[PDB]
């Protein structure tokens, strides 16, 4: 076969303990699940510093802590607006799950609270820019490095789908590159807690698979196809699937006729074909041994797992830091005022907040 | 190329979820 004793026992015992792991992990995500904080800081406590971006349905500001001089990242989320858009469930469920979740990759909620106009996530400051401008800046990815972001990814989608959660809006633009070049997971908007089969159109148009954009209802599986997506965009530079508008991409998607550049590996090509697969009995991470086809894929023969897990590989990139609140990694933004109506608005809608 | 398929889909930068 292909493993002796030693290498058979080992890789058994592996697959045991990510079990452990994960229903510890569930144990401890229930509980924050179903008792959530809130309402554990205030807008005076913060110096509003610079934007750093977006997030569903607001706009990311890097703020000081005035008290401690600490800088965090915080969504600022219009009530009024999330409620024009029909997104209060949606606003709803990302502070939830990013205040009930623990992993490595996945960006921390530090704060979070709200006022008459606004809420507020008050989450962890990732300095080092957003994988797509580093992508961006210098074209593709190697494989090694590809491959180390991937395996931050497969092991977050393993967490998360065990406690139920399907992501849904996985893309470059949504990881940022910490101080030691690992990846957290950013903007649970479009994420859902459930088990089974649903049917909501959403997500970003390249990373869609073919079952999102089809009536037909859906699974977990799509992140994997998701991974797919990311995983020949980081190697390649640009996406398996795209075109002028959306609904041409989605035509090739569920064409599904993937092309891949002529300097990925056959072991890359044979990962890719395995994700990026209409075939729901044949795509990797939806079959009988689970995270196991992908965690055991030759590509990724030389990942060391749970040194990921526990961030001792030194990672490809880290990114130049000036300083405490440099934004130096990040595009500009527009700068818009933070107004607070003297008036509650759609304060029954926002409780849960 | 696909590569100058790509820089002509108007699609390089950064993507909104739908
Ligand atoms: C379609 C483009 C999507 N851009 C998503 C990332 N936006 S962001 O960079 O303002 C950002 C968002 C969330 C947490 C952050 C934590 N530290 C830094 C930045 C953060």
């Amino acid at each position: 076969g292909h493993m002796g004793n030693a290498a058979a026992a080992k890789k058994g015992s592996e697959q045991e303990s990510v079990k452990e792991f994960l229903a510890k992990a569930k144990e401890e995500f229930l509980k924050k699940w179903e008792s959530p904080s809130q309402n554990t800081a205030q807008l005076d406590h913060f110096d509003r510093i610079k934007t750093l971006g977006t997030g569903s349905f607001g706009r990311v500001m890097l703020v000081k802590h005035k008290e401690t001089g600490n800088h965090y990242a915080m969504k600022i989320l219009d009530k009024q607006k999330v409620v024009k858009l029909k997104q209060i469930e949606h606003t709803l469920n990302e502070k939830r799950i990013l205040q009930a979740v623990n992993f490595p990759f996945l960006v921390k909620l530090e704060f979070s609270f709200k006022d008459n106009s606004n809420l507020y996530m008050v989450m962890e400051y990732v300095p080092g820019g957003e994988m797509f401008s580093h992508l961006r800046r210098i074209g593709r990815f190697s494989e090694p490095h590809a491959r180390f972001y991937a395996a931050q990814i497969v092991l977050t989608f393993e967490y998360l789908h065990s406690l139920d959660l399907i992501y849904r809006d996985l893309k470059p633009e949504n990881l940022l590159i910490d101080q030691q070049g690992y990846i957290q997971v950013t903007d649970f908007g479009f994420a859902k807690r459930v088990k089974g089969r649903t049917w909501t159109l959403c997500g970003t148009p390249e990373y869609l698979a073919p079952e999102i954009i089809l009536s037909k209802g859906y699974n977990k599986a799509v992140d994997w196809w998701a991974l797919g997506v990311l995983i020949y965009e980081m190697a390649a530079g640009y996406p398996p699937f795209f075109a002028d508008q959306p609904i041409q991409i989605y035509e090739k998607i569920v064409s599904g006729k993937v092309r891949f550049p002529s300097h990925f590996s056959s072991d890359l090509k044979d990962l890719l074909r395995n994700l990026l697969q209409v075939d729901l009995t044949k795509r990797f991470g939806n079959l009988k041994n689970g995270v196991n086809d992908i965690k055991n894929h030759k590509w990724f023969a030389t990942t060391d797992w749970i040194a990921i897990y526990q961030r001792k590989v030194e990672a490809p990139f880290i990114p130049k830091f000036k300083g405490p609140g440099d934004t130096s990694n990040f595009d500009d933004y527009e700068e818009e005022e933070i107004r607070v109506s003297i008036n509650e608005k759609c304060g029954k809608e926002f409780t849960e907040f | 190329t696909t590569y100058a398929d790509f820089i002509a889909s108007g699609r390089t930068g950064r993507r909104n979820a739908i």
